């Protein structure tokens, strides 16, 4: 499920795009912006767990317990961000790891 | 035999261009049309769908001399390619590849049963006794 | 269940009569009723049987071997060959309306096994039949000791305003559909 | 939830090897709840596709490929519910891919593969959520397996040998429900390979252990079946209410 | 937790009510949601009538998705677009050389002549589906999105896949008329291959 | 000569054609076909009660495939083109349908690796990731508002009313094209704030809910 | 045995065949017992 099924989900339809309003008479902007979103492999970290200083530390499942956190591991994603801007500017492609 | 006799060896080529995209058109042996009779056709996608897709609609001997209506099979090359073999004057053999099939079906002229100024209400009284006579009163 | 008692297991045991009588639901979940015999009946079975005849349903459904429709064009000359000298023999029988009544034929086909099944009789079931449908209904059969039961009837066409009187645009009724309406009430209404 | 009145709990016998019968509780939840069996295992879910394709090339016709009316005679094959298609000698197919199931070729612990001459069909599933079990291979009326293979295992103590060599050994099988109504499973190797009282010798498969269909409660009693049934029900819930 | 199979037709009585036998089969994605798809094919037992057809126990009625009643399995053999019986009870039978699969299935025949045509028969399905006004291209759109998606999804949402939709149909049809004719044994609920 | 007009003439000739299906790893060596397009010869073998067609590979397509022939019976095949000029033609009907098999070359190993070979993928599954942490960096002020900015600097809305004159003849205008408008598309044409656009379309005009609530407004019909 | 006949005692054993049919008993027993537990306080309210 967490190897495939998720990614099954992401493999699925996260792709949109959306597109500006035309809102007419503006002028002569050659048609209303455009703009894709795209996705790639999905990333997990290990079991960790963020102290309140904001840092990082590993998550001990006896720590788990200890401190009644609850045991998980950050997920992760490629994202993609995908211009048919419906401009002059066509592919222009721009990359995120969120 | 010579079916049961004959022994013949000839060359295959696969040439990797063609000029003219190669479909098949299939028709129900059951109907056994025929061909002879077909003086002229014509053949144009279906215009129920408002290009590659589009279904084709065969007309032969005239408009209404004989209509067909071919559909697009799911798949062609899904798994095994399908392919033409011809022969040459050469008598080695020439293969093409089908492009596309297309399932072709027979037509009914005209009839017009509307089924809808007062037919899908009359169902509703409908005792099973008559249906000639909407016919006629159209 | 541990009651046997030669018959069947009825009034279903304890609580769940308990609780449909604490209920007093309008009918038994398992409705039964014990019948006795006075006199010979207490000692004769065939007495008894005679009463399990008189007493015990009976569907038309339940009585018929066969039913099948045939296009006759003739009620003597049948295409039935083997009813053939059946029907021709008969005479005695108002053939005068019959020259218009259903050229289509329905024939049924009666269970003998059936008849020793309930103890029953080719002249009762012509005389139930006539009686519920009326005069309407042309009611012929074969002799029990024939090779089958079979029944043949007619609609009776009474020659006259029975003839396309006043075409009344909704065709009164087909044939072919008259003899399903008929045979669909003749095996699911009646019984004898 | 869904469907209910007049369909209760009592028992399936197909839950045979899949559910320990004493192992429930004895609150009206009792049959309501069940637990597993001691080696009973649960389908993951696989795509037939790949096999399917080497089925096409194996000579399996095609839906809209073929007029169902032109191939009356060819035995229909079906996949997750799917009709894939038709084979004209089935029993080849069934038994080549058995062999594939045997060569572990083909997921033993996943696909499942039914035949009913009765129907003339054949089902195939690689569903999630079935279940299966290891059984032993019985060919002529005998076992597959060999006492060296046994040696085999003493080997894996310290070197290697796994049970996944064992199951791509192919001696032993796992099988689910489906594939044990086709079956004809044996009760034990030494009597039923006797055959001056064979009434019977067709037999397919055999239990590893008829312990094998108990649950971790009943498995710590003895000789349960000197014991009336109830009790080894009562002593699954006690059992889980002891302190330790 | 204990479910039924799915993409399995099962055929169960329905005798405690109007309904003689009946045909189901859930038909939910692979993976892309599972909606569940639940399809009944009821056999109606009101085993008569009155002096209009003698005989209505003979009305199977298929149980559409979404639809606000139930539709003959026949009218939606007519939105497959297949008019000529002959083609239908192939999709029923590949031997219909049994006299008895014939007449059992002959009072459907009577049905499909009121709609022949396979845009009446999408109207008419939309029709019964809701009331998009007058507009009639509508419920025939809505039924064809409906006849692709929410018909039989686990075999395929794809145009193409509407014949080979309707192959899986006759069977289930013909899995329910052999049990309804009797030749098929009624499928057990208690059973775990039939569960998931 | 037309578009939508088939050519007969394959038909009207009687024409025959092979049909051959053919596996996709032999179609992907014949797309390497050797020379102009040639991939290889074709044998066959006639006897009183058993017949063989074979095909042998081109000695470079290399760098037997026997023949199962398939019935055509009941489906009448014909095969019908279409040009790269669009034009359209019916070459002739299908006398023969056949498929290409492997024999005596193979059991399963190869295939199986054929079909690994093929697929060369990770089919999609999440192959770790392991672990990182990519904190987002902290712009000190929204970048699109920023970029928002820059944009929002050129110019403003805030203009002058130098046009108790040069609005009004915009209005004949826009309300040549229609009798009545929106208010705010009255705000578009206009870049002045609407409570004085408010004081104009009152001065020579009056508005409307037009049965749809809005605004709208039109010119004086008197 | 194949309907569920327990020949042996329970000195003799049983076979894994009729102990599987002696447990689903077990639960006849069993279930009838737990329904009838909970209608029998109710059917009482609806008498008392």
């Amino acid at each position: 499920f967490i190897q495939m099924s998720v990614q099954r989900i992401v493999e699925d339809a996260p792709p949109i795009d959306l597109q500006a309003e035309a809102q007419h008479a503006s002028g002569e902007v050659e048609e209303p912006p455009r703009y894709l979103l795209k996705f790639e492999q999905i990333y997990l970290s290990k079991p960790t767990h963020w102290e309140r200083d904001g840092a990082p530390s590993p998550m001990m499942p006896n720590e788990a317990r200890l401190r009644n956190l609850t045991y998980s591991a950050p997920l992760y994603v490629d994202i993609t961000k995908t211009v048919i801007k419906e401009g002059e500017e066509q592919l222009q492609t721009q990359h995120q790891k969120t | 035999g010579p079916s049961s006799q004959n022994v013949t060896e000839y060359v295959v080529r696969v040439p990797k261009n063609t000029t003219k995209k190669y479909n098949i058109m299939a028709f129900n042996a059951a109907d056994k049309v025929n061909f002879a009779t077909w003086n002229q056709a014509r053949l144009e996608r279906d215009l129920s769908n408002k290009p590659e897709d589009q279904p084709w609609l065969l007309r032969v001997n005239g408009k209404s001399g004989r209509k067909f209506k071919g559909i697009k099979k799911g798949g062609v090359t899904e798994n095994t390619s399908y392919y033409i073999f011809t022969q040459c004057p050469d008598g080695a053999f020439e293969a093409f590849p089908v492009h596309n099939w297309y399932n072709f079906t027979p037509l009914a002229r005209h009839r017009t049963l509307t089924a809808e100024e007062a037919e899908e209400e009359w169902e509703r009284r409908n005792k099973v006794l008559n249906h000639f006579s909407i016919m006629q009163q159209r | 269940f541990h009651y046997a008692g030669v018959s069947a297991k009825n009034v279903t045991l304890g609580v769940p009569r308990l609780k449909e009588l604490i209920n007093i639901s309008k009918k038994p979940k398992t409705p039964s009723l014990t019948v006795f015999l006075l006199g010979q009946s207490a000692r004769d079975a065939e007495r008894a049987k005679d009463i399990l005849c008189r007493l015990e349903h009976t569907t038309l459904r339940k009585v018929t071997a066969n039913t099948a429709i045939y296009y006759d064009p003739n009620p003597q000359s049948t295409v039935v060959a083997e009813d053939q000298e059946w029907v021709n023999v008969y005479y005695e029988m108002p053939d005068f309306d019959v020259a218009r009544i259903s050229p289509w034929l329905l024939r049924v086909e009666l269970d003998r096994k059936h008849m020793t099944d309930r103890k029953l009789t080719m002249e009762q079931i012509a005389e139930k039949i006539n009686a519920g449908f009326g005069d309407d209904l042309n009611c012929i059969f074969n002799d029990d000791n024939a090779e089958k039961l079979v029944l043949r009837i007619r609609i009776m066409n009474s020659d006259e305003n029975k003839m396309q009187e006043e075409e009344e645009v909704v065709d009164k009724m087909d044939d072919d559909v008259f003899l399903r309406c008929i045979e669909s009430n003749m095996l699911t209404d009646m019984t004898l | 939830r869904d469907g209910k009145l007049a369909k209760p709990r009592q028992l399936h016998n197909t839950l045979w090897g899949m559910v320990c019968p004493a192992e429930t509780p004895e609150g009206h939840a009792v049959g309501l709840v069940k637990n597993l069996a001691l080696m009973a295992y649960i389908s993951v879910g696989s795509q037939p596709s790949p096999i399917l394709e080497f089925l096409e090339e194996w000579s399996m016709e095609n839906l809209e490929e073929i007029s169902p009316a032109a191939i009356a005679d060819a035995t229909k094959i079906f996949v997750n519910g799917c009709w894939v298609g038709i084979h004209k000698d089935p029993e080849q197919l069934m038994n080549t891919l058995r062999k594939l199931r045997r060569q572990m070729d083909i997921i033993v612990s996943e696909v499942s593969m039914i035949r009913d001459i009765r129907e003339r069909e054949i089902r195939i599933y690689t569903d999630a959520g079935r279940i299966c079990r290891p059984l032993l291979i019985v060919e002529k009326q005998k076992l597959l397996l060999k006492k060296r293979h046994i040696d085999q295992l003493k080997e894996r103590e310290y070197n290697n040998y796994s049970w996944q060599d064992l199951v791509a050994s192919g001696v032993v099988e796992y099988i689910d429900t489906l594939e044990e109504e086709t079956v004809m499973l044996a009760m034990t190797p030494d009597d039923l390979q006797e055959k001056e009282v064979a009434y019977c010798s067709t037999y397919t498969h055999c239990e590893i252990h008829p312990s094998m269909i108990l649950g971790v409660c009943a498995s710590i009693i003895p000789f349960p079946d000197h014991n009336q049934s109830p009790r080894n029900t009562y002593q699954s819930a006690m059992g889980k209410q002891a302190m330790g | 937790q204990e479910k039924m199979a799915t993409n399995t037709v099962y055929v169960f009585a329905k005798k405690d009510s109007k309904y003689a036998y009946t045909g189901e089969c859930r038909s939910c994605l692979e993976n892309s949601s599972r909606p569940t798809s639940t399809i009944w094919v009821s056999m109606l037992a009101r085993g008569g009538q009155g002096a209009k057809k003698s005989a209505i126990g003979q009305r199977i009625v298929a149980t559409l998705p979404y639809i606000k009643q139930e539709v003959p399995i026949i009218i939606v053999f007519r939105a497959l677009g297949f008019v000529s019986d002959r083609d239908i009870l192939e999709h029923i039978i590949y031997d219909f050389e049994d006299p008895e699969m014939m007449e059992m299935v002959k009072p459907s025949l009577d049905e499909a002549f009121v709609i022949q045509e396979q845009n009446v028969a999408l109207n008419f399905i939309g029709s019964r589906g809701a009331k998009p006004g007058v507009t009639k291209e509508k419920r025939i759109k809505y039924a064809k999105e409906v006849l692709q998606k929410e018909m039989l999804p686990h075999v395929g949402v794809s145009d193409f896949c509407e014949t080979k939709k309707a192959y899986f149909l006759g069977y289930m049809v013909h899995r329910l008329l052999l049990a309804a004719l009797g030749r098929r044994e009624l499928d057990d609920r208690d059973h775990y291959g039939n569960k998931r | 000569a037309e578009r939508g007009e088939l050519d007969l003439t394959g038909a009207k000739q009687n024409t025959g054609v092979w049909l051959v299906k053919v596996p996709k790893y032999l179609s992907q060596q014949w797309a390497k076909a050797s020379g102009r397009g040639e991939v290889g010869k074709l044998r066959i073998a006639k006897t009183q009660g058993r017949t063989e067609v074979s095909f042998t590979l081109n000695e470079d397509l290399a760098n037997e495939h026997p023949f199962v022939l398939q019935s055509v019976g009941g489906q009448t095949l014909t095969v019908f083109t279409e040009s790269s000029s669009d034009k359209l033609s019916l070459e002739g009907i299908v006398v023969q349908r056949a498929e290409c098999r492997p024999a005596a070359s193979e059991n399963y190993m190869r295939l199986k690796r054929l079909q690994i070979e093929e697929s060369s993928k990770p089919v999609r599954l999440s192959q770790q990731l392991d672990k990182v942490v990519t904190t987002n960096y902290k712009p000190v002020a929204n970048h699109q508002y920023n970029i928002e900015y820059e944009r929002k600097k050129k110019e403003d809305g805030k203009r002058a009313r130098a046009d108790k004159q040069h609005v009004l003849d915009m209005l004949f205008s826009a309300f040549e094209k229609h009798q009545y408008y929106n208010l705010k598309d009255l705000v578009d044409i206009t870049k002045q704030p609407v409570v004085y656009l408010k004081e104009i379309l009152k001065e020579i005009g009056v508005q409307n809910v037009k049965g749809i609530h809005k605004n709208t407004w039109e010119l004086k019909p008197e | 045995e194949s309907r569920g006949f327990v020949e042996n005692s329970y000195l003799a054993g049983l076979t894994p065949t009729e102990f599987f049919f002696h447990a689903m008993g077990g639960r006849e027993g069993l279930i009838d017992t737990a329904v009838k537990t909970a209608e029998t306080g109710y059917i009482q309210r609806r008498l008392i």
